[PDB]
């Protein structure tokens, strides 16, 4: 195999007769769908960091052939400048107090893990709707 | 269309 | 009686995030029209979102070109009888439960085995779009979709979940307001609201504006361009191509053929790739 | 640049003791 | 440097004459005299055939690929404004992009003004235009490949 031969590009007028999806490539009726054997791990990790925080590395193999940027929301990234899920934070802020309770011995008055939180016209129109 | 499509060969006759 | 590898999928059910992790079974619920069992899948598409399963089978998809779950155009993001109308061809399927239905359902599986690539009669008539559609194409979803749908016991106010009501609260529905064809009833008020748009006020004279300032030639109209769109719709007065401005000049006789014009181009005619450029001429020997 | 040169050695050797650590080579 | 505007195409269809347009475009006639006088299509099939748009050919690899000129590998494109792909029958040079050309060309069957700034217009069928609207009409995929051979039997430049 050579590169020369599947890097020569395609004689003609790109036939814009079709629509932009169906010429587009694909072999499942939506997109080319192809196996893959990313690491676990890394994948969780990014995933958790863009499911958090709403930012993310992208994905890709052909896209521009060079592709290194973030994806999402992309400004709170450069705010926490690329920090992860699973680091010991350069600040601890907007932290949440829990009242804690493990002795085992009060009864009724043992939360552990159970702890509840220190923090514990409409009718009308539900009334009309209903 | 509302018709086939008619094939004939580059040389020969009408194929059906 | 169906298996599958991935499914359909329009864009918007997928959720915000490239990396969503999703789970399949082997024969999962029925096909909501042909109770045919397919494959379920569920994921979540986002930390504020339901997981929107998986809806009808794989055939009853590629029958008409539909995503998997919201029952949308996969092409547009559009639902069915707003793509059949807007490419004027119904493709058919029967209603009954055997009269034709499974039936067709089979035998239109039966042919559809070779490809697996593309729908099996809309293939023809889906190249010759993005005309009447395309300005009804609404890219960037919003993801209402996905939201989880309204609990009870916040409607009646006994939730005692609290914040960790998983649902909603505080959306009351409108009994007003809310199947595969027709009739459906947001697509009613959609198709008025396409064909009630905004455009131009029209004046109080008798059709004396056969000519009208389109312009925004810059490289891509030419003299020929116009004049051979305009021929299709009949016969010039006086054309002139004014290139300071790049603008072009026709008008029509007996208006009416460039009254259609006027229709096709309340910035709308959409030829050679650009958004052209138009507003109301004289008529006035100004 | 300044204290990259040492963040990107914490995000490394923070992430690589997650890598492989847990003996990748709770079952029953 | 000739002009007798005549060529005398044989293909598998039939024996087409094309009428070559050296008024407007000098340069890539001379380059396709120059190739089919060394015979570089004695034996090409077509390779891209779309219904109502195109009939492409001159691969002889078929794949959509293949071409070489005297002009280096690729050579440049020419236009004229007035003449504009406006109609059918009218042959060009099958291209990729431009300050660059293949040896593989094309035909087209219908007034296509919006490719008029990009594409050499090089030619236009004379004798034979229901030859090349029957050749409009093979059956091809999605990949617009053919069925059976439709191969350039002999070129002739004619003049
Ligand atoms: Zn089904
Ligand atoms: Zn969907
Ligand atoms: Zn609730």
């Amino acid at each position: 195999p050579t590169y020369e031969t599947m890097f020569a590009p395609e004689f003609g007028p790109e036939n814009p007769f079709r629509t932009q999806q169906m010429a587009a490539p694909r072999n499942m009726l939506s997109g080319y769908a192809e196996p893959a054997h990313i690491n676990d791990f890394m994948f969780e990790q990014q995933r958790r960091t863009f499911a958090t925080y709403g930012y993310a590395l992208d994905p890709s193999l052909d896209n521009h052939q060079v592709s290194a940027k973030y994806i999402g929301s992309v400004e709170e990234a450069e705010k926490n400048q690329g920090l992860t899920v699973f680091e010991t934070g350069q600040k601890k802020t907007e932290k949440r107090k829990k009242f804690k309770e493990n002795d085992a011995s009060n009864i009724d008055g043992f939360l552990g893990p159970w702890a509840k939180y220190v923090d514990e016209e409409e009718q009308k129109e539900l009334d009309e709707i209903t | 269309s509302n018709a086939l499509a008619i094939q004939v060969d580059s040389e020969g006759k009408i194929k059906y | 009686w169906e298996d599958a590898d991935f499914p359909i999928l329009c864009q918007t059910c997928l959720g915000e995030n490239p990396y969503i992790r999703m789970t399949k079974e082997k024969y999962g619920k029925e096909c909501k029209i042909c109770a045919r069992p397919f494959t379920v899948f569920r994921w979540c598409p986002g930390v504020r979102m339901r997981f929107k399963k998986t809806e009808v089978c794989q055939t009853c998809s590629k029958l008409k070109n539909v995503c998997q779950t919201c029952l949308l155009d996969l092409e547009y993001g559009l639902p069915i009888q707003v793509r059949d109308a807007g490419l004027s061809f119904k493709d058919d399927m029967p209603k009954s439960d055997v009269n034709k239905e499974y039936y067709t359902q089979n035998m239109e599986r039966e042919i559809s085995n070779s490809d697996g690539t593309r729908p099996v009669g809309m293939l023809g008539k889906a190249t010759s779009t993005s005309d009447m559609l395309l300005k009804l194409a609404r890219t960037t979803p919003y993801y209402k979709r996905n939201r989880p749908h309204i609990c009870s016991f916040w409607v009646k106010g006994e939730c005692k979940r609290g914040e960790e009501c998983p649902y909603r609260h505080e959306k009351p529905t409108d009994p007003d307001d809310p199947r595969y064809y027709g009739i459906n009833d947001p697509v009613a008020d959609k198709l008025l609201k396409r064909a009630s748009t905004m455009p131009r006020l029209d004046p109080p004279e008798d059709k004396t504006i056969t000519t009208l300032y389109v312009g925004g030639l810059g490289d891509t109209i030419t003299e020929t361009d116009l004049r051979n769109h305009f021929y299709q719709f009949g016969e010039i007065r006086t054309i002139t191509v004014v290139q300071r401005q790049q603008c072009a000049f026709i008008q029509f006789a007996t208006r009416q053929a460039a009254e259609v014009a006027a229709e096709k181009s309340f910035n709308k005619l959409i030829v050679n790739g650009r958004r052209l450029n138009v507003k109301w001429g004289r008529s006035q020997a100004a | 640049s300044e204290e990259k040169l040492q963040e990107k050695a914490r995000k490394w050797q923070q992430l690589q003791a997650k890598r492989y650590a847990e003996k990748r080579k709770v079952d029953a | 440097s000739w002009q007798p505007p005549n060529v005398y195409l044989e293909t598998s269809m039939g024996i087409i004459v094309l009428e070559l347009y050296w008024k407007h475009a000098p340069k890539t006639c001379k380059n396709f005299a120059e190739l089919a006088r060394r015979g570089y299509y004695n034996g090409t099939k077509f390779h891209r055939i779309i219904k109502d748009f195109m009939i492409q050919g001159g691969d002889p690899t078929g794949t959509g690929r293949g071409g070489a000129s005297i002009y280096g590998k690729q050579f440049e494109d020419e236009l004229h404004p007035d003449l504009k792909f406006t109609g059918a029958g009218i042959l060009a040079m099958a291209n990729a992009g431009p300050d660059t050309n293949g040896s593989q060309f094309f035909v087209t069957l219908a007034p296509t003004q919006w490719l008029d700034g990009k594409h050499t217009i090089f030619g236009r069928v004379c004798q034979g235009i229901g030859m090349v609207n029957r050749v409009g009409m093979v059956e091809t995929n999605s990949q617009d490949r053919p069925v059976d051979d439709v191969k350039i039997i002999k070129a002739y430049p004619s003049g």
